[PDB]
């Protein structure tokens, strides 16, 4: 397939890979008698095991010559669920992680004490911050156009050089 | 002093009765915490989505949009049950509709930052039923205590569902206790997982 | 880790096994057990209880390297 | 009756407030941060008492309440231990086959795979293999059943319920005055006579009616839940007298002195009890009577109310000759006077008796099963050895606090203080030519070696087969303790342990303690440690006896304790603190408890330890190749090192994967910590300060401004993270390969 | 100073006779070791509990809802853990005891009594006097019945006889 | 609630450890009931 790579529901090494999987466990299973707790415990991870191995083999993953399940992160859109959603949903994540933290900090500068409030958290304030990071990319962008994220280099400490 | 729906607990603050349905009713303290107009702008949006979703699952069993893919009785096979693209489009109609409706505050920070924004008040008024002060208080209390009622309803329904997957009014048609052997609660840390 | 790199993914392409390379270099413990730990027996047997032979020398310089290094600490 | 209790009622108010405001206790930290630097220094020095206050009496308030907090944390730690073995182990199927059954008291959940660590340890069970030798424990108390096991952890958390009240209590509520404190010899009576004495002598009483007949029956082969209940022994004297006919004579010949009636259960055997490769019970409940009686007995010598007794004030400084000047006058008053001089005495001490209880335990396996058990006696052995190291390095930690803080040159002239401190560059030089003259002639032995395998001539090497270096002394007392019994213990019927020589004591089919034999191999390891020995000794002296001052820095006192250095200049201070010694001395503590563990590792698994199969010949875990593969260090590296490492690099997909995965986890922690070592703070606050630019750019900067660590906390990251690194990877390393073939 | 209920022993002197009920029994001392408020309101929790139990075992060998199989009420604990009606009744008594919490904080600010949850449905307490009658027959009530239960769950252990045949038997 | 108590409640290193445990404790449920997902499913 892309770059000589073969789907994972139709290579035998895949295939060998599950089977391997599912010996192992069944031959620890053979040690013990059919209602113990470790014998419910071994079979519901077989049933895990080949749940999985069937989820991947019916997913379009791409596995190799060892068997294993590679990822395609060029940009193609039949892989985008590989690197490219998980990395949207990341970025959106840590933008919002990063203008609520920036939220608390400028608010935390306007207090009586500016340091006590980052030891001491003020929380229905925070609270109020975390709520609004749904929003983050309208309201950075807003806020950069506006002039109010990056303050100008003459605001600014630096060695003297 | 005593607030009215608990006696033994104080009255909370910041609860001065002005809203309708104010019973004092808020035992965690919750209200100091959060203010109450964000709090009620919560309450009635809750409780109207509620409304209209306890309504849909009995109208839903009762009335199919023409089509095999809108005839699923049970309203939780209904949510797989109906093309996705079109309950995606849904989604975008709901964002652009609270986009346009809070006029761009949508932020606990930015929002009743206007003066004249009250809790609830997104003008949605087109026939002026409450154009009229006389029946605006009795308005707004049924308002909110539907809201509240029909949030309960619609977990008990929900739930209900999950427990016997029945749709809603035949499972009044038609009665059946829950045998309780199947999903019993939790138990994952009890038998160490598994 | 330049030159850990080239020299594994070349003695196993040299012994016709690429594929131990392969499997083994996307972990950390592939590149602990089958690169320096499986390499390492005919260099630390240069010198043993049972004799000597010519990469005695080599085995003298690897603990040699281990010294300096450790002193430098 | 000068000896009284004193106490002031209601000091300090249970309040909350001050837990909202961190930093409370001392007056630099309690105005706020200004500087990340706030943050570390807040916890650098929160239990630092006598830093915060000027008293002695609450400064003593503060530690006997903590006391009780310790107290009960290790309570709860027990309980939880009992608890685990009740509710989540194969106890039950162990006590059935000690000798099958891997004890196991620690069950996964199952959540990203990792229940793989639950792995088939007998008995119909799966969880976590346990080293900790609690099993062996509960077999030697006579538990036989999770019920009782139930009962021991409500007993521990009712005395963890306890004491947490009891520190409150006594800082809250009533806490002593002073001169309750300052009661020296009453502690020491109550001390060795009530907590030892009477320790001692109410374990007796449990060992004589609980142990002893409960471990007979099961010796025996009795089935525990045919095993009578531990009371139905107190009662029926008849069902004791069974086992122990001399119970059918009562306590007479206790109170008549006609004491030979007892022999039964109170033996003198020595050796090791067949049946369970452990120390006869028997022996241990007569250990722990006269132990108790000579405490009881040695806790009447110091005076408290009535005449009868010693002052040890006059004991002190009546021992007084023509080398020493005044003597031991003085200490009494330093012992009576700082926390920090009676910490240094009782942390070495208390570390000393932890590596005498290593040796012990695996000579004289106390416990029934446990010699066999090989995890356990390597897992025992090494946490003993690394807490007695540590405890000895943080007993000249606070001979350092007490010289930099403590110390009064008025109250201690011409005394024996007085007079190490004036003769300290005779013993600090006599000390670092020792460790040269013993780090040459130890060390220098095996490059010898190594070179000499190296260029072929094996005739020129200090081994067995070539130039010998034979410990005739070691040997020597070996071959005493072997002729002993009959001999000079002439009542002892075996001797005091198997490593001295004698039989092989096998328990199914496993070696349970056979002679130690000591050659050339031996002879240079011992020095090898007694090098690492002398050399930790002079980094934590040298730094205890110029922590005051040097011909290099002549006001050291003034710098306090723990400074990083005075300046560049005289070429340059770092690192001239007593904090700096003992920074220094913790890495060659961890040098040679790594060798002396090391040591113990092979010498068992390469010549004790092992399968006796048929004609009484023992196969041992490595062929015992510690003779002549030890006196190099190739042989260490190759046969100890490359070899063992084998079951901790294989163990991926299997139960032992965690200790695969600690393995590297520990390899990377010890080379992060080289960052903090090898690095200087200067580097890392020009490297905030662009880091702090960016944060300008986006107007994101903090208000609690960010530094660098200091230069001591440098340090001490850099030390915590290399010691939990080293000791990591060794703990994998150990626990893996013991437990695959041991 | 001496005790009212036991003579030789002292009055305990946070025992003034502030809550009623009060005798001056407290032989150990908790009352000063511990804030007296927070123990009134576990012994009336203690001793309602209690109360409600006593007659909850003789009500069910009296009579019992035929939906559910009959069974002795000691053992009938089990079959309700496996079945999931127990699970039912704990869930509801936690979700009340999470306002108790709350109530305890009102108890310690001082806005509420130890045990005042204001349940006066019925109108019982017409005037304060009758109110001070029943409040000190309440701390009586609650503290015998304490007493009571395990009084018979213990018997049963002993005896496998219902409290009520128990009684009439033997 | 006591204020100081919530008050300490608020300190730095109690949030972040709540915090970090309701965090991991999220993870690890979404990993119990949607497991091994190597992917987003697409
Ligand atoms: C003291 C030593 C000790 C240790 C190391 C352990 C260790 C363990 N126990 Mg055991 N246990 C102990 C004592 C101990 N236990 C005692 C005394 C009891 C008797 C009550 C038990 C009873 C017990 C049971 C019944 C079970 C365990 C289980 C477990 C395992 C998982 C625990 C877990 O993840 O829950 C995590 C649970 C949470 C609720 C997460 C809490 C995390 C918070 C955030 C920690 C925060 C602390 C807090 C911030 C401190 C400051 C207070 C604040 C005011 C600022 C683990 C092996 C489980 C097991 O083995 O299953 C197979 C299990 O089911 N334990
Ligand atoms: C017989 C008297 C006696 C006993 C048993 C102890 C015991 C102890 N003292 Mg000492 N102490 C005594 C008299 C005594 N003290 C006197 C007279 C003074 C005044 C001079 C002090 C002053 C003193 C100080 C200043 C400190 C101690 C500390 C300790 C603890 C040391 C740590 C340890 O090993 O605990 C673990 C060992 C245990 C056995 C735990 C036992 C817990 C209880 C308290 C032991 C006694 C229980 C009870 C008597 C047994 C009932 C038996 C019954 C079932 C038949 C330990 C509990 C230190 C400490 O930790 O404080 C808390 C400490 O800092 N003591
Ligand atoms: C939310 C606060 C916040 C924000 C907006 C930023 C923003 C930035 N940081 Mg800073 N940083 C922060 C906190 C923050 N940092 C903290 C607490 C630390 C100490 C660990 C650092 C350490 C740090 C370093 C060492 C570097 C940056 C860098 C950067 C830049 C690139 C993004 C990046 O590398 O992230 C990296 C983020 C980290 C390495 C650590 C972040 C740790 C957590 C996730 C953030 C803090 C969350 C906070 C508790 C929010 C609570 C909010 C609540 C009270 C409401 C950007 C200017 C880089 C730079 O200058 O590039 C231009 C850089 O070299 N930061
Ligand atoms: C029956 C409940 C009910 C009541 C009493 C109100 C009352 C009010 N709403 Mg609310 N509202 C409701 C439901 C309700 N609304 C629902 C379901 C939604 C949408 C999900 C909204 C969304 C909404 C917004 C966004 C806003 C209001 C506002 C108002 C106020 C002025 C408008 C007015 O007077 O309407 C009078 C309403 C009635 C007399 C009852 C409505 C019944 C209509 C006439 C018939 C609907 C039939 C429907 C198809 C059901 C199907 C039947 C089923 C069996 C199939 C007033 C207090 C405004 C306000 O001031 O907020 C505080 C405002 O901003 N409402
Ligand atoms: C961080 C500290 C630490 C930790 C976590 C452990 C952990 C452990 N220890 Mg160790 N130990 C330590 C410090 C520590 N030890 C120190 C400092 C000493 C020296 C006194 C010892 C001496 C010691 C002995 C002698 C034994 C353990 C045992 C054990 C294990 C079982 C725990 C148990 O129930 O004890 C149970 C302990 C016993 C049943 C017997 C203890 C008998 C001693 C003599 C009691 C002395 C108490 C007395 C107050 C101390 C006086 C000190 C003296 C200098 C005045 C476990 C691996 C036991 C073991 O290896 O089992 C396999 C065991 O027999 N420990
Ligand atoms: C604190 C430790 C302790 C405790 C609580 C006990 C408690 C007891 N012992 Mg033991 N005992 C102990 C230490 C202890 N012993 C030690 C150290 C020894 C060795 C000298 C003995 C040797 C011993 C014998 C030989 C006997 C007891 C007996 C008893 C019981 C006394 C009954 C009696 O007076 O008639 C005793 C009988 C007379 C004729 C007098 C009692 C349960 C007796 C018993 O009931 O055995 C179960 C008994 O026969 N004890
Ligand atoms: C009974 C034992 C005992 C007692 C009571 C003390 C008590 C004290 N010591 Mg001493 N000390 C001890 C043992 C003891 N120490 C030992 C064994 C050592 C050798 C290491 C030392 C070495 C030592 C030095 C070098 C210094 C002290 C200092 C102090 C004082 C300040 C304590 C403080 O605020 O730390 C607060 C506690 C911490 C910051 C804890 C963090 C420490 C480590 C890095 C964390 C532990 C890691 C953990 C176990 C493993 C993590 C698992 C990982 C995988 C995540 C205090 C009087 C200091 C002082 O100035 O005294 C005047 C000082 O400079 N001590
Ligand atoms: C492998 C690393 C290594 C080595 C070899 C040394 C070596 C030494 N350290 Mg150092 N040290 C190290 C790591 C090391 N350290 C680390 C990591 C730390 C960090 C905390 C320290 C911290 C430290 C302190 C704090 C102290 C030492 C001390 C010592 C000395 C001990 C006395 C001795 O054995 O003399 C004998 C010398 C040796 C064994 C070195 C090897 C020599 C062998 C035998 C071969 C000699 C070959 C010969 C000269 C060749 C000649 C020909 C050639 C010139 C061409 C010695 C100079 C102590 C000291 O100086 O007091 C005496 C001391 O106080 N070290
Ligand atoms: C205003 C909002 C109103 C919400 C009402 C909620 C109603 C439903 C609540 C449960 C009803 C009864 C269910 C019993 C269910 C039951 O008993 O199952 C049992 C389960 C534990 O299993 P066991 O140890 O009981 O195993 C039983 C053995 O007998 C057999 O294995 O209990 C739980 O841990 C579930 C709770 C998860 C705890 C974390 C939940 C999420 C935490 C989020 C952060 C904390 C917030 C606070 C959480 C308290
Ligand atoms: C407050 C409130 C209301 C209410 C209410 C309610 C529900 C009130 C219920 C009150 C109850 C249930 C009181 C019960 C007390 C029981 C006691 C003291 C135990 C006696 C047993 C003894 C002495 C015994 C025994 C024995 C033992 C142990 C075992 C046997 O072998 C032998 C023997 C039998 C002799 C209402 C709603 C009405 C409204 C009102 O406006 C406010």
């Amino acid at each position: 397939d892309v770059a000589g790579l073969t789907p994972c529901g139709e290579s035998k090494e895949f295939a060998r890979r599950l089977d391997g999987s599912v010996k192992k466990l069944q031959t620890r299973l053979s040690k013990y008698e059919a209602g113990t707790p470790p014998a419910l415990a071994l079979q519901k991870q077989i049933d895990k095991t080949k749940n999985r191995f069937d989820r991947y083999g019916k997913a379009g993953l791409l596995c190799g010559t060892d068997g294993l399940p590679h990822l395609i992160t060029d940009g193609r859109w039949t892989h985008s669920g590989e690197f490219v959603i998980p990395g949207l949903l990341f970025l959106y994540v840590a933008g919002w992680i990063g203008w609520v933290g920036r939220s608390y900090v400028l608010f935390a500068r306007t207090a009586d004490k500016p340091t006590e409030k980052e030891i001491i958290i003020d929380v229905p304030v925070a609270l109020s911050f975390v709520s609004t990071g749904f929003i983050w990319p309208f309201s950075a962008f807003k806020e950069f156009t506006s002039g109010n994220l990056i303050v100008p280099a003459d605001e600014i400490t630096v060695s003297p050089r | 002093a005593k607030s009215k729906a608990v006696p033994f607990l104080s009255q909370p603050e910041a609860l001065d009765g002005s809203m309708a349905g104010d019973v004092g009713f808020d035992p965690f303290g919750i209200s100091s915490v959060i203010d109450i107009k964000w709090l009620r702008e919560s309450e009635l949006k809750h409780g109207r989505i509620c409304m209209l979703a306890a309504t849909g699952c009995l109208v839903q069993e009762v009335v199919h949009l023409p089509g095999p893919a809108f005839s699923q009785k049970m309203a939780l096979n209904a949510w797989a049950a109906a093309p996705r693209g079109g309950m995606i489009s849904i989604l975008v109609a709901i964002g652009l509709i609270e986009m346009i409706s809070n006029r761009f505050a949508l932020t606990a920070t930015d929002m009743f930052a206007n003066p004249n924004r009250v809790p609830g008040d997104l003008g949605f008024d087109p026939l002026s039923l409450g154009a009229n002060p006389a029946n605006r208080a009795r308005f707004e209390l049924s308002e909110v205590i539907h809201g509240r009622a029909a949030m309960m309803g619609f977990s008990g329904m929900v739930h209900q569902m999950i427990v016997s997957k029945q749709a809603p009014i035949e499972q009044l048609m038609h009665f059946k206790a829950v045998d309780s052997s199947l999903m019993k609660l939790g138990g994952a840390a009890g038998n160490l997982g598994y | 880790w330049v030159t850990f790199y080239w020299h594994w993914k070349h003695i196993t392409i040299w012994q016709g096994n690429a594929g131990q390379f392969n499997e083994s270099s996307t972990y950390i413990m592939g590149w602990l057990r089958d690169y320096l730990w499986l390499n390492s027996s005919p260099l630390i047997n240069g010198y043993n209880p049972f004799g000597m032979n010519s990469l005695s020398v080599w085995s003298w310089m690897f603990l040699f390297g281990h010294l300096i290094w450790a002193t430098g600490f | 009756k000068k000896v009284s209790i004193t106490v002031d009622r209601d000091p300090v108010a249970t309040s909350f407030e001050k837990w909202a405001q961190p930093g409370h206790f001392s007056r630099t930290l309690a105005k706020g941060p200004k500087t990340t630097t706030w943050i570390w220094n807040l916890h650098a020095d929160v239990h630092d008492f006598d830093s915060h206050t000027n008293s002695l009496e609450d400064i003593s308030r503060k530690i006997f309440s903590a006391h009780f907090g310790q107290l009960s944390i290790i309570f709860l730690w027990l309980s939880g231990m009992y608890f685990h073995g009740a509710r989540f182990s194969n106890y039950s199927a162990w006590l059935s086959n000690p000798t099958a059954v891997k004890p196991s008291a620690q069950v996964v959940w199952p959540i990203v795979g990792q229940e793989v660590l639950n792995g088939d340890v007998g008995g119909g069970f799966q969880g976590v293999q346990v080293t900790s030798g609690f099993f062996q424990i509960w077999r030697s108390s006579g538990i036989t059943s999770e019920v009782e096991l139930y009962w021991c952890a409500l007993a521990g958390l009712i005395m963890s319920g306890l004491m947490i009240f009891a520190g409150w209590f006594h800082y809250h509520k009533a806490a002593p005055k002073l001169e309750w404190f300052q009661n020296a010899e009453s502690m020491l009576n109550h001390h060795l006579s009530g907590l030892l004495g009477l320790g001692c002598l109410s374990w007796a009483g449990h060992q004589i009616h609980v142990s002893l007949p409960v471990n007979k029956l099961l010796d025996a082969g009795v089935a525990p839940q045919e095993i009578p209940l531990p009371h139905e022994f107190l009662v029926n004297r008849d069902l004791m007298a069974q086992l122990y006919p001399s119970f059918s004579k009562g306590l007479v010949p206790f109170f008549t002195l006609n004491w030979s009636e007892y022999s039964d259960f109170l033996t003198f055997k020595g050796g090791l009890n067949p049946v369970t490769g452990g120390l006869w019970l028997s022996d241990t409940a007569h250990h722990h009577l006269a132990l108790a009686v000579l405490f009881i007995v040695a806790g009447h010598m110091y005076r408290t109310n009535w005449g009868i007794g010693h002052s040890m004030k006059e004991i002190l400084e009546a021992h007084k000759g023509p080398f020493t000047g005044e003597g031991h006058k003085g200490l009494y008053e330093i012992l009576t006077t700082s926390w920090h001089a009676q910490l240094a005495i009782n942390l070495a001490m208390l570390g000393s008796v932890s590596i005498i209880v290593a040796h012990h335990m695996y000579a004289m396996p106390p416990y029934p099963y446990i010699a066999t058990d090989y995890p356990t006696q390597l897992s025992i052995f090494t946490h003993h050895m690394w807490i007695g190291g540590f405890c000895v390095c943080g007993g000249a930690a606070h001979a350092g606090i007490f010289m930099v803080r403590d110390y009064n040159p008025a109250q201690n002239y011409n005394n024996l203080l007085d007079r190490v401190i004036r003769h300290r560059d005779a013993i600090i030089s006599h000390l670092n030519w020792i460790c040269i003259f013993l780090g040459f002639h130890s060390f220098g032995l095996y490059i010898h070696n190594d070179t000499m395998r190296a260029l072929g001539r094996t005739q020129d090497m200090f081994s067995d087969t070539a130039i010998q270096l034979k410990p005739v002394f070691a040997q020597w007392v070996q071959s005493i303790h072997t002729l002993a019994p009959g001999n000079t213990t002439p009542n002892a019927l075996a001797t005091a342990s198997y490593a001295f020589g004698g039989d092989v004591v096998a328990v199914g089919n496993k070696v349970a303690m056979m002679p130690i034999s000591l050659g050339t191999a031996d002879f240079m390891v011992h020095h090898i440690h007694a090098f690492t020995i002398h050399v930790t000794v002079l980094i934590l002296l040298k730094g205890v006896l110029f922590s005051r001052n040097s011909r290099l820095i002549p006001d050291k006192a003034n710098l306090g304790f723990r400074f990083p250095c005075d300046g560049p200049g005289r070429g340059g201070t770092c690192q001239s603190s007593a904090w700096d010694s003992v920074f220094l001395g913790l890495f060659w503590m961890y040098n040679c408890i790594s060798v002396v563990i090391f040591h113990f590792s092979w010498k068992m698994q390469s010549d004790v330890w092992g399968t006796v199969q048929s004609d009484g010949t023992v196969t041992h875990i490595t062929g015992g190749n510690f003779a002549q593969s030890a006196i190099t260090i190739n042989g260490w590296l190759r046969d100890f090192l490359w070899a063992q490492a084998s079951q901790v690099i294989q163990s991926y997909g299997s139960a032992l994967s965690a200790y695969g995965l600690i393995f590297l986890g520990a390899h990377f922690i010890w080379a992060f910590s080289l960052m903090f070592l090898f690095s200087g703070r200067g580097y890392w606050q020009e490297l905030i300060e662009s880091i702090v630019w960016a944060h300008n750019k986006l107007n994101v900067a903090p208000a609690i401004q960010p530094r660098a660590l200091s230069i001591t906390q440098g340090r001490a990251v850099g030390l915590a993270h290399y010691l939990l690194g080293g000791i990591g990877t060794t703990w994998a390393f150990f626990l893996a390969r013991i437990i695959s073939v041991g | 100073d001496f005790s009212a209920a036991v003579p030789f022993l002292k009055r305990p002197s946070n025992l003034d006779g502030a809550y009623i009920g009060d005798v001056g029994f407290d032989p150990l001392g908790f009352s000063d070791v511990f804030d007296l408020r927070v123990l009134r309101e576990a012994e009336l929790k203690h001793g309602r509990f209690a109360m409600l139990a006593v007659l909850g075992f003789i009500v069910q060998e009296l009579y019992t809802f035929p939906f559910f199989p009959k069974m002795a009420p000691v053992d009938a604990h089990d079959y309700f853990v496996k079945q999931g009606g127990g699970s039912q009744i704990i869930f509801w008594i936690s979700f009340v005891e999470l306002f108790g919490v709350v109530a305890l904080f009102e108890t310690l600010q001082g806005k509420r009594e130890p045990g005042d949850f204001a349940f006066d449905p019925l109108g019982l307490a017409k005037d304060e006097a009758t109110l001070e009658r029943y409040r000190l027959a309440e701390v009586k009530h609650a503290r015998l019945a304490m007493i009571a239960i395990g009084g018979f769950i213990h018997q049963y252990w002993v005896t496998k006889q219902t409290v009520l045949e128990q009684l009439g038997n033997f | 609630m006591d204020s100081n108590f919530l008050k300490y409640l608020s300190t730095a290193p109690v949030l972040f450890t709540v915090w970090l445990s309701f965090t991991a404790s999220f993870i690890i449920e979404a990993n119990r009931f949607f497991p091994d997902m190597l992917y987003f499913p697409m």
